[PDB]
């Protein structure tokens, strides 16, 4: 009912990524800070475990929805802040064309005053010369419309959309999304009419980070319900 | 030590404890670890006083943090007008750009503060500045829902009266390739029809290869999808989407809309991009009218 009231101010972010592609395994820390009243990210993640064995475009979907922004007359379409604070779960394959796929789970939840995002990722079928494994993808990334339905069992949400990674010869790598959201808790929760989301995204790097790192600047609105 | 000390003040409001501090030889343009300075901190929370006296001691008006942010970018987003015009009186940038491309105008625009907006109008925004996905402020303020901004921002920019319900290149589309159809499918009927009787092209198909009449279909508006058939929407698009607007209807339990669609020649037998037709995903989701409908049309 009043998970929306802990989003109305600016509220400090941690990640948790243990992943594991091809059986290269790696670790990702993230921190920073989402103003979901204005849907606006900024963080910074490191490979903590050394380099990472993919192109770190790719793990940008998987690296907080609550942070979107929903205008006023949505308000009773935003799922993600319904389920706060004991949070969702966050389940999705992600197939990259003519590669592998990315499975993952995630628990999206406050711990304390912080909302945390703990992800399990297993990549599995990548070519090792192929544009995740051979490293050439990018470094940069695209806007996308998220497509967002209430499931069919009443209990949460499906999202489907299709993300463009630049590859470094000029054609595109698709990475074609299939995401469910479940809320942990009992508590009642927003189902919503369909609509979508629009993100944009920007990747750079910090010249004092040694480390393996992608610093992130996102803002993503919701949008197609209307009056 | 004492900078640590300087961001925590500014952050909290505490302006006798920045006074303090800066006697004690704190210095103003300290940054932590992301590059925000105390200045942004006041600038973001809204401590004015702590502002004007961080700014009289030399704090640096555009320092960007990470994410390209100069403290003008964070009060113009947060709202806090009289912060923004001090910082503008003090030599801010006004058409610096966070790392998306953003100036201080996109993010008052897209964060619906009109007050904000006009001021930094007046100090010499770019209305037509573009973010990096080709997003003007216009463009945020009626993507938002943020009608009484355009309507300021489409004047400023010379085009006149009226951008609040949309500034009308019927067939302008942007980087993921969304005309005004596009967007009007998402439930503004009278919209659709005033677009197409002035010639929006009713089969433009988005970077996902979606057309109008997939929106429609997927947010299931009935009178939306009658009116794109009549103006020769494309039944059976699919090309790059994989799936067709009669797959969609399946799938979301519409029997008026699938009706409609068959009746306009809606294939059956078309497969989406795991093999399914109509018929399959009507009962993988339950969807048994329009399964048995879907069905009798074999
Ligand atoms: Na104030």
């Amino acid at each position: 009912s009043k998970g929306e009231e802990l989003f109305t101010g600016v509220v400090p972010i941690l990640v948790e990524l243990d992943g594991d592609v091809n059986g290269h395994k790696f670790s990702v820390s993230g921190e920073g800070e989402g103003d979901a009243t204005y849907g606006k990210l900024t963080l910074k993640f490191i490979c903590t475990t050394g380099k990472l064995p993919v192109p770190w475009p790719t793990l940008v979907t998987t690296l907080v929805q609550c942070f979107s922004r929903y205008p006023d007359h949505m308000k009773q379409h935003d799922f993600f802040k319904s389920a706060m604070p004991e949070g969702y779960v966050q389940e999705r394959t992600i197939f990259f064309k003519d590669d592998g796929n990315y499975k993952t789970r995630a628990e999206v939840k406050f711990e304390g005053d912080t909302l945390v995002n703990r992800i399990e990722l297993k990549g599995i079928d990548f070519k090792e010369d192929g544009n995740i494994l051979g490293h050439k993808l990018e470094y940069n990334y695209n806007s996308h419309n998220v497509y967002i339905m209430a499931d069919k069992q009443k209990n949460g949400i499906k999202v489907n959309f299709k993300i463009r990674h630049n590859i470094e010869d000029g054609s595109v790598q698709l990475a074609d999304h299939y995401q469910q959201n479940t809320p942990i808790g009992d508590g009642p929760v927003l189902l919503p009419d369909n609509h979508y989301l629009s993100t944009q995204s920007a990747l750079s790097k910090d010249p004092n980070e040694k480390r393996d790192h992608m610093v992130l600047l996102e803002f993503v609105t919701a949008a197609g319900i209307t009056l | 030590d004492l900078g640590k000390k300087l961001l925590e003040a500014a952050r909290a409001g505490q302006d006798d404890e920045v006074r303090i501090l800066m006697a004690n030889g704190a210095d103003v343009n300290a940054a932590d670890d992301v590059g925000v300075t105390p200045l942004h901190l006041a600038a973001q929370r809204g401590h004015l006083e702590i502002v004007e006296v961080l700014l009289k001691y030399g704090a640096d008006v555009n320092a960007a943090d990470l994410w390209g942010q100069t403290p003008l970018h964070l009060a113009a987003t947060a709202g806090h007008l009289e912060i923004v015009e001090v910082l503008l009186k003090n030599g801010a940038d006004v058409n610096a750009r966070d790392n998306i491309g953003h100036t201080p105008l996109h993010l008052a625009a897209w964060a619906g503060h009109l007050e904000i907006v006009e001021v930094l109008l007046k100090y010499g925004a770019d209305v037509n500045a573009q973010d990096k996905f080709g997003k003007t402020p216009f463009d945020l303020a009626i993507d938002n829902g943020n009608e009484d901004i355009a309507e300021v921002l489409q004047k400023a920019a010379g085009g006149g009266s009226g951008g609040g319900s949309g500034g009308g290149d019927v067939n302008a589309y942007d980087e993921v390739g969304w005309t005004p159809l596009h967007k009007a499918a998402w439930g503004h009927l009278e919209k659709v029809e005033d677009l197409l009787k002035n010639g929006a092209d009713v089969n433009a198909a988005d970077i996902d290869g979606y057309t109008p009449l997939h929106l429609a279909a997927f947010s299931g508006h009935l009178e939306i999808v009658e009116v794109l058939l009549k103006y020769g929407a494309d039944v059976n698009a699919d090309d790059q989407a994989g799936f067709t607007p009669l797959h969609l209807a399946a799938i979301f339990g519409h029997l008026e809309i699938v009706e409609v669609l068959l009746k306009n020649g809606a294939d059956v037998n078309a497969q989406d991009k795991f093999g399914k037709t109509p018929f399959d995903l009507a009962i993988d989701n339950g969807n048994e009218d329009i399964a048995e409908i879907l069905q009798k049309a074999a």
